[PDB]
């Protein structure tokens, strides 16, 4: 009918992830291909949360933020280093205020 | 400075260990004059308060005079990790969302 | 002092104009340390106060720190005057009966 | 059975009294003959309410304190001006604690 008035975020939480955001927003159909997307009820921003290993990155959460926080007024995903569960892992996390803006980053050197 | 009122203020929670997002939030402080009779857009006193004031009024030095409070919270929800897995959890009494005197 | 307590306070009431009875009563009153961490047989600290409590530790000077005051009231049954009528009533808020840090 | 372990209190209320206090006492058998007594919940305090008028002084209150408060440790009722409705009456209060303390008192000059 009209462009979507409040912001969308890419959806995703990979089956290790307890508890869900998806009460943060309503789940669009995506023509039922992946990946979801989700248009936030409580806020302009997306995050993203990657699990960096030994040589790859996996996507753990994306998704809607609960509310408008600093950072997220970049206007694309830049994350920086927020755990370090083991030796071998590091959870990243990213908050950005554009329309699937959480997809993904430039490179994690 | 002024009346008892709702202040913004931001919490870091980067230092708390397994917090993933937030890292910073709004959670507020109340902050102000506790006035007699009161000038704020709060809810109005509580009695316990007005009778406290009252005394205050007639030269009583309160060894705790009111205070300007939270008297009402929200919570957040919070991603942290627990293990070595991602737990997204809703932890109440985060965000202070009205003042008042007490 | 001490920790966060609830200790007695009496209120006097003759200074109000209507009321009969009580004419003083014990309406009690917080008072004491918010430390951290706490020691005190109040409730737990909620996670708003906690967080102030863990700014101030690392060195930031809050505008309002955390504060002792009630967070549970108690009513009492007020004998008052009102035009030439007596009304016994009961009147909430008279009473601190809880004590705690926010 | 065995006498009473809580305080007792003459209980009266007339009919221009708006509100009531049995709420703070249960209402004893006295043989249906007045006046009535009250057992008190949450004191041990009785309470009396006086109206001096010109030359006559009826009572208004007599029944339960909500809680043992400054005065009650008296062991009869000594009343005390504490309010003046009209230039032509005023009322008395009195607090004691001991049973039926609150029936009457000795005068008032
Ligand atoms: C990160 O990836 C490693 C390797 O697949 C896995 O063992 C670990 O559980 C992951 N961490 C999280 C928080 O998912
Ligand atoms: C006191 O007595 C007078 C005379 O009977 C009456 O007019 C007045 O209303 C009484 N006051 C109260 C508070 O009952």
């Amino acid at each position: 009918h009209m462009p979507p008035n409040r912001r969308t975020c890419v959806f995703f939480e990979a089956p290790g992830v307890r508890g869900s955001t998806k009460t943060l927003g309503e789940l669009l159909d995506t023509g039922t291909e992946l990946p979801r997307a989700i248009r936030c009820l409580y806020s302009r921003c997306c995050f993203g949360i990657w699990n960096l290993t030994q040589d790859r990155a996996q996507v753990e959460m994306q998704g809607c933020r609960d509310s408008d926080e600093p950072g997220c007024e970049s206007l694309h995903c830049d994350p920086s280093p927020r755990a370090h569960p083991s030796p071998g892992s590091t959870l990243f996390t990213c908050s950005c205020g554009t329309d699937f803006c959480n997809a993904n980053y430039s490179h994690l050197p | 400075d002024g009346p008892c009122a709702l202040r913004e203020l931001s919490v870091d929670l980067r230092a708390e260990r397994s917090v993933l997002i937030p890292e910073t939030y709004q959670a507020n402080n109340c902050q102000g004059v506790c006035g007699w009779p009161q000038s704020d857009r709060n809810p109005r006193y509580g009695n316990h308060v007005v009778l406290l004031l009252k005394m205050q009024a007639r030269g009583a030095a309160l060894a705790r005079p009111p205070c300007c409070v939270p008297t009402a919270y929200a919570g957040k929800l919070l991603i942290s990790l627990s293990e070595e897995r991602i737990s997204a959890h809703h932890v109440p009494n985060m965000v202070a969302t009205e003042c008042g005197c007490r």
